[PDB]
């Protein structure tokens, strides 16, 4: 699946 | 001499990079005058990532839910709005480092520099092309969301890309600075895939001209082709159709080298049909397509090394 | 994901670039605190280029023969001295944009970013390696003399290269920032030629590890080799000897991927002996050697994509 | 011959 590349 | 995959000097953009946090989610923003631009995915929560309603998520937020850090200083958010897939956070301080700038939506095949960033801090700069399938083959990790792509014309920064996401094939998808995606993609983690890609023919031809300017002619031949006949070979090798507009754009490089555009097409056709036979062009064993005709003219000399 | 030939963000260096003119000769200088550093070839005249005596040429100059332009402003030269092949022009104004910085002389095989400049104005940024024969394969035109190469560690700019000249093969030669050439070259236009070059083995191995981190394993094999036996293949293909120090340096990448260093050596040996058979690694049809082990770790994720 | 890449 596509990944929104923000960070946690 | 020499020919490198050259990026624009990134300093004018470095001065614009900030960090935006909403909740437990952080990414990069772009601070121009008193507005911070960033991907709206910052208001997502890690479980509502499949199908978030952003209008719904955003109306539940206040200005003070957005924490914007410009290196040392925190910036106070005094207004917020959504435009397509980007958020515009109005802050109470105009960025004193704002360059002359424009927002531009580019065409596939155009190139730009990417300033990769994490937590508002630039890490590296590299040159990209917008692929015909509207992905870019970038280098991006978690935290890079909000990194921007740009060109510089004189001292005007034309921003053309904001990074959002990585597709399952490892290529990258993002928006213009108004938040409109390039390609059919959406900012949600549902099943999406890049369409089949093609090679940027006009760029390959520009790079062959670069090679000739740099004193290398081994791939040339005595033949020519018609545009129609070239395109019939192009289609067979998954190359974009070459248009009369492309031929026209390659005009200056043709005139500087004395090689007619359709003559260079005959060279490319032969390279496509025979391969390189263990030879290299400008240090590559593949036909390179991430240099535009403008890129070649910008980097190369006006003399051709006869 | 992705893996690009990434440069350092160039802004800290952009703020340091100036123009230096002596007579009818102009080139770039590097303005740090109240000193401008530039190639001593600025005091050459177009006919005394074969064998200039620079000590003789310089003693015939006064401070006011040097015109230094920092964009808009002219800077007053209040002192000058020669150190090896560079001039140090003391100016009456400390550069307010001076970063934290060091001067470093690098080893062959190390990489750095180049900020190409003309008339004190940056044009582009790209990544280089110092070749084993102490040339760099840059992209440089007339006017680029004085452009610098650098690394950035945290926010400290380590300057390691100042550009001087292009050799007849189209590759480039220059000095450290103390004016000492890399390689046997001298700053005069007498016959000089680069020695035979070799491929940077430890870097090729680092880049194979990058490929594995990025999810690609097609080139691996079930074999291993001894260091001695690997080096006997290396010599045959014009690769540098791999040392135990190199093996040690590749330690972290070995541990992150689970591939023993000598196991990756067995993969490289097979690639050298068989070629790629029409396959690519990280988008290249050649074995790439301009990424150090540090470069790979910096750009890649700490996760390997299992 | 090697070229010192200043400009005239």
């Amino acid at each position: 699946y596509p990944k929104l590349q923000s960070s946690q | 001499s020499g020919f490198r995959k050259m990026a624009f000097p990134s300093g004018k953009v470095e001065g614009c990079m900030v960090q935006v946090t909403c909740g437990t989610t952080t990414l990069n923003g772009l601070w121009l005058d008193d507005v911070v631009y960033c991907p709206r995915a910052v208001i997502c929560t890690s479980e509502d990532m499949l199908n978030p309603n952003y209008e719904d998520l955003l109306i539940r937020k206040s200005n003070h839910n957005f924490l914007v850090q410009a290196g040392n200083v925190q910036l106070r958010v005094i207004g917020h709005s959504m435009q397509n897939c980007v958020l515009k956070l109005k802050v109470d301080t105009a960025n004193p480092k704002t360059p002359k700038y424009k927002f531009v939506r580019i065409q596939p095949g155009q190139t730009f520099s990417v300033l990769a960033c994490y937590n508002g801090s630039p890490s590296g700069v590299y040159q990209c092309a917008m692929r015909p399938n509207f992905t870019i083959k970038g280098s991006f990790l978690n935290g890079s969301c909000g990194s921007v792509g740009f060109n510089i014309d004189y001292d005007c920064v034309s921003f053309c890309y904001m990074h959002h996401m990585e597709l399952p094939t490892g290529v990258h998808a993002g928006t213009d600075l108004e938040g409109n995606f390039y390609g059919p993609f959406v900012d949600r983690q549902t099943a999406q895939a890049a369409g089949t890609d093609t090679t940027i023919t006009v760029n390959v031809l520009a790079w062959l001209y670069a090679a000739v300017i740099n004193g290398d002619r081994w791939f040339l031949n005595r033949f020519t082709t018609t545009l129609n006949d070239f395109n019939l070979v192009a289609m067979k090798y998954n190359y974009e159709p070459l248009t009369q507009d492309h031929v026209d754009i390659l005009g200056p490089l043709s005139a500087q080298t004395g090689i007619a555009v359709l003559d260079m097409c005959a060279s490319l056709k032969e390279l496509l049909q025979n391969g390189m036979n263990g030879r290299t062009i400008l240090g590559s064993a593949l036909l390179e397509d991430e240099f535009t005709p403008f890129d070649v003219v910008r980097q190369c000399s006006g003399v051709t090394f006869q």
